[PDB]
């Protein structure tokens, strides 16, 4: 009908086997909170297990109001991980936030300036940098390009160890200039706009070691390409073969970022956790 | 309503607008203090100083104020973070103390030429008081939780060969925080001893506390209870203890590291004794067969001194060819993410790496120096202490590694003690020295 036998979803944009011309013509309650939990959880749940995670610090930048992010503060404290959280935005968070000894909370907009002064304050702490910096409508390919600058100043002055930063690539019918962005894997999203190509750029730095990648425009047009499909041919199946209560993609999606997931708790299967998973989460949230 | 109570019955004042702000959140968790009966806790306290803390030179109105005078200092704190930190540790005590330190009170002689002969094969090199009034609480621990701390060191191989003597106990917990906590403000309230708790970036997952004098009264490492499964053990006084052949194997990737060598090169007999107690429990337990002949085990580790990748050959023991082992965790980890993985195989302390088998390779990070034979030459030992780790990985998913062993055990006897020509050198590990310190209300991490 429109269903479909899948392997696995598509982890990261690499991933992206086919590809469809952007068609100008184109849910759940608090999706773009469980987006960005089932994100951060994963990113965090990597690192953890490559052992960075371990006590560092967590420097959160367009943090606000990052109500999830409370949520992500108790799985990980539960776990026995000991992390100091930093979150800074130009705006206030989420009360939620309040009153967290292991969490920090800064209000006020970052620069050149202030990214050399927490540094000083948090060495030699290392540090996991997390940028979801915002310039409603569409970010400008001009606020884009100076939201990009900006992460790489983040990653300059900080120097952190391991990095999670917003990353959609500018339209190729509103291209400016080329530029750099960190190396690093571009995860998908689930729960995420019907047609955005929004991404998140995971990236674990070598230190002496840098390494950043052109993007262009011959880049750009591959992005709006493979995105759109994504988005309207691949996230609109039914994995016939995922045994899971929810079978549309992205919870078959959202299946495969959780089973990465550490949980102290035991469970039968792994079905059994990510279900369980999923339905914490989906309560904090409060989505049905 | 009843904020504005719990916490004005908790300051032993009145709150300030700028605390009821704060401190708001803290409601539920002032207020269980508060109902917390602060007295049965003073009942428990000594219900231990005269259980494993008999030797103490203290009225029992010490370990009854020192008490009472931690839990209302908040009366005396009126600073914002103080309180948040002295809020957070009263906690721990109020929910935890009961199932943590409460429950508390409810053959290798005739391997000796073995381990002789071994140690010397590679022989090529070059503390307070309550330390042991301590260790005798934690005997009792290892049995009133069996499934919340397994042990390891000397003291394991201990309940092996009662000759083999401690003077320390090492031990995995997947609580450990919540555990070194209580016992911090065990030896407090009893002693009077303002201990310090400290973490070693370094080391995964590690803390330990020591006295006022900078002295080491007990360390403790963490596991995810997912780790605590796979970590092979060894049932024993009720307590336990990693079972001393995964220790063993542990203990090749051990001399790999140029310290450990010159360790053994000042007492060559040191590990005589608890080598021995090893190589003569895997003789028995797992009937290994010990005879200078047993080849093919040196596995072909050709180093390349650029990429710090030493490349290990496992063709002929498993499904998986080679087994890239990095000696840049950093780097690895980095490498991993590029390769799509998502699931290598942490173990955290137990192993110090990861594992990913992506493609009939295995990708892994050596937490030690490569000792070297000449210019480019993986030594011996550390030919051997790179195979061990590999085994370390079989044992924690249950898959083969029984003849390989054998193989590297026989390797080990009759051998020309090949010299130290060169080592590499660890990569540097990140972080800043953390710690808890109750006195001055310090959390820092």
């Amino acid at each position: 009908m429109d269903v479909v036998s899948l392997d696995k979803p598509f982890m990261y944009f690499e991933e992206i086997d086919n590809e469809l011309d952007y068609e100008p013509e184109s849910k759940l309650p608090y999706q773009g909170q469980l987006k960005l939990l089932l994100g951060e959880l994963f990113f965090l749940s990597k690192l953890q297990r490559h052992g960075i995670l371990d006590g560092a610090t967590v420097v959160y930048i367009g943090s606000a109001p990052g109500t999830h992010i409370r949520y992500l503060r108790d799985h990980f404290y539960n776990l026995g991980v000991i992390i100091k959280w930093m979150l800074i935005d130009g705006r206030h968070h989420d009360p939620i936030l309040n009153g967290l000894r292991d969490v920090t909370l800064v209000t006020r907009f970052v620069d050149e300036e202030y990214l050399r002064s927490i540094k000083k304050q948090l060495h030699p702490s290392k540090i996991i940098l997390i940028s979801d910096v915002a310039s409603g409508n569409e970010p400008s390919t001009a606020d884009l390009l100076s939201n990009y600058a900006l992460q790489n100043v983040m990653i300059s002055i900080l120097n952190p160890v391991a990095s999670s930063l917003k990353w959609r690539c500018p339209f190729p019918d509103q291209w400016i200039k080329d530029f750099y962005i960190p190396h690093g894997n571009k995860m998908l999203q689930p729960f995420a706009p019907s047609y955005s190509a929004e991404m998140r750029l995971l990236s674990i730095y070598t230190g002496e070691n840098m390494r950043l990648t052109r993007v262009t425009k011959s880049d750009a047009v591959n992005y709006e390409k493979k995105m759109y499909y994504l988005n309207k041919i691949v996230r609109n199946k039914v994995v016939v073969n995922f045994d899971y209560p929810n079978q549309e993609y992205d919870y078959f999606h959202m299946y495969f970022m959780l089973r990465t997931v550490y949980c102290n708790k035991t469970f039968p299967t792994t079905k059994a956790k990510v279900l369980f998973l999923q339905q914490s989460i989906f309560r904090f949230l409060n989505i049905p | 309503n009843i904020t504005l109570k719990i916490i004005e019955t908790y300051l032993g004042r009145v709150p300030s607008v700028n605390e009821y702000h704060m401190l708001k959140s803290q409601a539920r968790n002032i207020q269980k203090i508060t109902v917390f009966n602060k007295d049965i806790f003073v009942s428990l306290v000594k219900k231990n100083k005269k259980r494993f803390f008999s030797d103490v030179n203290t009225s029992a109105s010490e370990i009854k104020d020192r008490i009472l005078s931690y839990f209302s200092k908040q009366t005396q704190t009126y600073n914002i973070g103080k309180l948040f930190t002295i809020i957070e540790l009263q906690s721990v005590l109020v929910t935890t103390y009961t199932d943590i330190l409460g429950v508390l009170t409810i053959n290798v002689t005739s391997m000796e030429e073995l381990a002789r002969d071994m140690l010397n094969s590679m022989n090529v090199a070059v503390v307070s008081s309550l330390v042991k009034n301590v260790n005798k609480l934690m005997e009792e621990y290892l049995r009133r939780h069996n499934k919340s701390c397994i042990c390891y060191g000397s003291y394991s191989l201990y309940l092996i060969n009662p000759n083999i003597r401690y003077g320390d106990i090492d031990i995995l917990q997947t609580n450990s925080r919540t555990f070194l906590i209580d016992l911090a403000f065990l030896i407090k309230f009893i002693t009077g001893n303002n201990i310090i708790l400290s973490k070693i970036p370094y080391l995964r997952n590690y803390m330990v506390i020591k006295d006022e004098n900078d002295n080491h009264i007990i360390d403790s490492f963490n596991i995810r209870q997912d780790t605590m499964n796979v970590v092979p053990k060894i049932f024993i006084d009720n307590i336990y203890i990693v079972d001393p052949t995964f220790q063993l194997l542990n203990m090749i990737k051990m001399f790999s590291q140029i310290d450990r060598l010159e360790d053994l090169s000042k007492d060559p007999e040191k590990f005589n004794a608890r080598m021995a107690t090893m190589l003569e429990y895997v003789r028995y337990t797992h009937g290994i067969v010990f005879d200078g002949k047993r080849n093919n085990m040196p596995m072909k580790c050709i180093i390349d001194e650029n990429n710090r990748i030493v490349t290990v050959t496992t063709k002929d023991y498993f499904s998986f060819k080679k087994c890239l082992v990095y000696l840049d965790e950093n780097v690895l980890s980095s490498d991993i993410l590029d390769l799509n993985a998502d699931t290598s195989c942490d173990f955290e302390s137990v192993t110090n790496s990861v594992y990913l088998i992506h493609d009939n390779i295995m990708y892994t990070y050596f937490s030690n120096t490569i000792l070297l034979s000449d210019k480019g030459k993986v030594h011996e030992i550390s030919a051997r202490g790179l195979c061990a780790h590999i085994l370390l990985y079989q044992m924690l998913t249950s898959g083969e590694y029984k003849q390989c062993l054998s193989d590297l055990l026989n390797s080990m006897m009759n051998r020309d003690k090949i010299p130290i020509y060169s080592h590499t050198e660890r990569d540097k590990k990140p972080g800043r020295h953390g710690f808890i310190n109750i006195e001055k209300d310090i959390i820092v991490f």
